């Protein structure tokens, strides 16, 4: 699952069946690390009109 | 500001006319050495109306004042050919 | 059902009948005018090409799209900042009320700022505030952000406290030009005066006349406080831009008949000669997404700048004056209105002149003494039964014809319907 | 700046015709932009998969265009209307709106033609010095209350005098100035003075 953003530790309590995570607009917004079993937030990198 | 990070425009304390709307009540203008300036946008002088029970206000002259206004009417025709403008 | 149109009412017409109200409820209505909406930037090489090379690439192919969508937006959100300035900013001098509150009985403590509160708005502005009401985060990383206003709450708030100390403390005049104080009497009849009713009757019923807009008020308060439907209007634009957005950003879910709406999804998997149809295909929705969305919103900006224009000229002509207009600033005879802040809209307050009572009465168009034909000057001849008088039209104040009330025409085989009467002589 | 109104209405309309001008150069996704180049290097089969996406290109283009011209135009057309009232209120009568035919009390209005557009010169009533005065509701001569026909009672400290609302013309309150209504007993801040009589 290529993308870039920031990874966070999330407190979002997966299941032992839950792989990914989307958002509203059909895009993840959290992952699981393969090896290690923890949940990660997924944000894009800081941006904005100039 | 609340509409984001200004950077190279000194704060001030005074408020002046809003030259270019930045945004949240912030506006830019170049004065005073010159260099861009932010401040919050003022909206007239402050005025106190010494109203009481009984005190009127009535004129004793006047100046006759000619107002411009300026308003569009009609704009350029244009009649674009559909079929060469695709398949010149 | 059928839908009825209303209760059925006969009037009694007749020839030599009228009906002259003998009292009258001073009434406040409200009403809602949407003035601006919020603002939309949408990044539209984000958009289309989030965090993506090659689909910029193939995006710039297509010409200037995303500039002039850019520029479009750019023009909506500027002209939504003029609307509010040509609205809320009729005035080029804050005014403030005077300390003491000694305007004849009148009670406007609810529409003044309150110094108590941080945000110097007023009860119903605060009423108003609270009536209107993540999807914003997602909005927001995939290129749909929202641009703050230029004039904030507390601007907007302390013109709309300018505009009413200016109306309860000179009236019209400052509209037209400086300031003049004037007592909020001689405001009332100078209103009373407008509509057609002689001034005496304020002097005479200022007591009840300022009960009256008290519980006027306390009952427009109530109605902002009870109900939740009252502001509609402009929760209609702002749900309406909420599901133009979440559309807008619900679109990118779509494959359009691609493999996949993810762009990392296709560049993982494809190459770079056979994923540019894909790619492709996904530009050309999302640009036409775009498009559409923003045909949508300059018609949406065409409405709210007829809307904002609309409600400017009731601006200037009901509170800045007394606008003879019929059923313009509220219904009923118009005395005077005061604007209210709202969440990207205005309320005003018409305060209007209503009749109560009215009593049947026999009429005649003229009156004839001495073979010469008399005719009300200001009024209309009005006839208890046994005796004749001359009143006046929007209210019952029975008098003697006399000669300073009646001017003599003519002669008397030439009205039709006129009746004989003594013309008293001074 | 004076006529920047009509001014930004040119440059849109040049603008926009630019813009299409611009994006007649645009590829759409074609091996070249110039249609004689795509028609004189390849097949008919081969040629018409590029003509398609031009022709898609330019349709789309042409149909924004026009979306944004009748947007205009229906702007335009607003702006028509309300010049086209403002002339008849302001200029072919006396409108006594408010903030309509200039700001002030209007008088008259002027036309001037403009390129695409109109020019009003509007003339107001404007007053500039005034004076503080004290006022009163009505007076009591004989237990009777008068009131002011047209204008307001003003005192200058020792004498109450008469005078229009807009302007100051001090008259001697006489019964034909003011009229009598009610008695002395209800009006709320009611003052004594004398009223003379012709
Ligand atoms: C109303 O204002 C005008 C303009 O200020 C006054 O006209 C001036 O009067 C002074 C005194 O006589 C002259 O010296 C000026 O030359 C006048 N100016 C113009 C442009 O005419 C006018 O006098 C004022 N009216 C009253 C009653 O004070
Ligand atoms: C005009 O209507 C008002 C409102 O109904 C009348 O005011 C009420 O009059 C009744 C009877 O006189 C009183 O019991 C109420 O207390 C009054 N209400 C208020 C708020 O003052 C008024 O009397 C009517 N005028 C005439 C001439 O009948
Ligand atoms: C205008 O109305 C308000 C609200 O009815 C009045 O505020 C009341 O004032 C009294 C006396 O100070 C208090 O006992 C009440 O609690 C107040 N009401 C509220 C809701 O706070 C105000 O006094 C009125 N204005 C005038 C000049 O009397
Ligand atoms: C019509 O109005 C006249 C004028 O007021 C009334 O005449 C007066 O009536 C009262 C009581 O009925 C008497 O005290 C007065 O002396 C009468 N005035 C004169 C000049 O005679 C008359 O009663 C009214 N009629 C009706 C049916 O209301
Ligand atoms: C008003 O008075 C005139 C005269 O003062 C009345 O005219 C009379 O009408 C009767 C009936 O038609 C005739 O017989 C008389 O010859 C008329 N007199 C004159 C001098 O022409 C008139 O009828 C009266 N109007 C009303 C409504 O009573
Ligand atoms: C208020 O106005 C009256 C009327 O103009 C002034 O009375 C005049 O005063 C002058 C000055 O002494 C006398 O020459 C006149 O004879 C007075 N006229 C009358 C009818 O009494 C009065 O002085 C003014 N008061 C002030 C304070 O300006
Ligand atoms: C206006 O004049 C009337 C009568 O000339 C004054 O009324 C009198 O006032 C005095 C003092 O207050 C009382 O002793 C009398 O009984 C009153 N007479 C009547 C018939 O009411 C009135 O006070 C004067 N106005 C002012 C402001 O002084
Ligand atoms: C291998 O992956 C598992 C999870 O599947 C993890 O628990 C373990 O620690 C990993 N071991 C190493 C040596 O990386
Ligand atoms: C503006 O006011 C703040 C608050 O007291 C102060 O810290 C700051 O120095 C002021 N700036 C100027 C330029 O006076
Ligand atoms: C006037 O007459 C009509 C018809 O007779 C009647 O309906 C109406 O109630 C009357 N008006 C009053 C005030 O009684
Ligand atoms: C009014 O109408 C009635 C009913 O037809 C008629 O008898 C009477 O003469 C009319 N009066 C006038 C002045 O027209
Ligand atoms: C009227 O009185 C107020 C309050 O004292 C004052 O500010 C104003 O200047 C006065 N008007 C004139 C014309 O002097
Ligand atoms: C006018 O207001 C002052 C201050 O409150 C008061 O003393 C005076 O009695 C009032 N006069 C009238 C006629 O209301």
């Amino acid at each position: 699952l290529t993308g870039t953003g920031v990874l966070t530790e999330s407190n979002k309590k997966f299941l032992p069946f839950q792989q990914f995570g989307r958002d509203i607009a059909d895009t993840t917004d959290a992952v699981r690390d393969p090896q290690t079993l923890e949940i990660l937030d997924i944000t894009p990198c800081s941006f904005g009109g100039v | 500001t609340r509409a984001g990070c200004l950077i190279g425009a000194e704060h001030v304390n005074n408020s002046y006319e809003c030259d270019i709307p930045i945004g949240a009540g912030i506006c830019a203008s170049y004065q005073t050495s010159q260099s861009i300036i932010a401040y919050t946008m003022s909206l007239g002088a402050e005025n106190s109306v010494a109203y009481s029970n009984n005190s009127i206000a009535i004129p004793t002259n006047f100046t006759i004042s000619v107002t411009t206004e300026i308003l569009p009417v009609s704009m350029t025709k244009t009649s674009v050919d559909c079929t060469m403008y695709i398949c010149g | 059902y059928t839908m009825s149109l209303g209760a059925e009412n006969s009037v009694a017409y007749s020839n030599n009948s009228i009906a002259i109200p003998t009292n009258f409820t001073i009434s406040v209505t409200t009403e809602i005018l949407p003035v601006s909406m919020t603002k939309t930037s949408v990044d539209c090489t984000m958009y289309i090409c989030g965090d993506s090379t090659e689909c910029s690439n193939l995006l710039l192919q297509y010409g200037s799209f995303c500039t002039q969508l850019n520029r479009a937006l750019t023009g909506i959100a500027v002209e939504q900042d003029k609307n509010t300035q040509e609205v809320f900013a009729q005035v080029k001098q804050i005014y403030k009320t005077p300390p003491i509150k000694d305007f004849g009985g009148f009670n406007f403590s609810q529409i003044l700022p309150d110094p108590s509160k941080p945000s110097k708005r007023s009860f119903i502005e605060d009423l108003l505030f609270n009536k209107v009401t993540d999807l914003i985060c997602a909005q927001k990383f995939n290129g749909l952000t929202v641009l703050p206003p230029l004039l904030t709450d507390e601007m907007i708030a302390q013109y709309t406290s300018a505009l009413l100390a200016g109306t309860i403390t000179s009236g019209w005049t400052f509209g037209a030009g400086a300031a003049l104080q004037i007592p909020f009497a001689m405001q009332m009849a100078y209103r009373f005066n407008g509509i057609g009713v002689t001034q005496n009757v304020l002097y005479e019923n200022q007591k009840l006349i300022a009960n009256q807009f008290n519980s006027a008020i306390g009952k427009i308060q109530d109605s902002l406080s009870s109900t939740a439907s009252a502001l509609g209007k402009l929760q209609d634009v702002v749900n309406q831009n909420a599901q133009a957005l979440n559309t807008l950003v619900k679109q990118l879910s779509s494959n359009f008949g691609a493999i996949s709406s993810v762009l990392n999804d296709i560049l993982s998997r494809l190459d770079k000669v056979e994923a540019e149809v894909q790619i492709d295909r996904l530009i050309t929705g999302r640009l036409q997404s775009l498009q559409t969305y923003v045909t949508q919103q300059l018609i949406r900006a065409a409405e709210i700048r007829a809307s904002a224009n609309l409600a400017a000229t009731k601006m200037s002509e009901c509170v800045l004056g007394q606008s003879k207009r019929v059923d313009f600033c509220g219904k009923g005879y118009h005395l005077m209105s005061f604007p209210q802040s709202a969440p990207h809209g205005v309320v005003f307050l018409h305060v209007t002149y209503v009749p109560a009572q009215e009593k049947n009465f026999t009429t005649a168009p003229a009156i004839c003494h001495d073979g010469k034909a008399h005719f009300p000057r200001e009024g209309v001849f009005v006839s208890n039964g046994t005796h004749w008088f001359v009143t006046q039209r929007n209210f019952y104040e029975p008098q003697i014809i006399t000669t300073d009330n009646t001017f003599v025409s003519g002669n008397c085989d030439v009205v039709i319907g006129i009746v004989n009467n003594t013309v008293y002589d001074p």
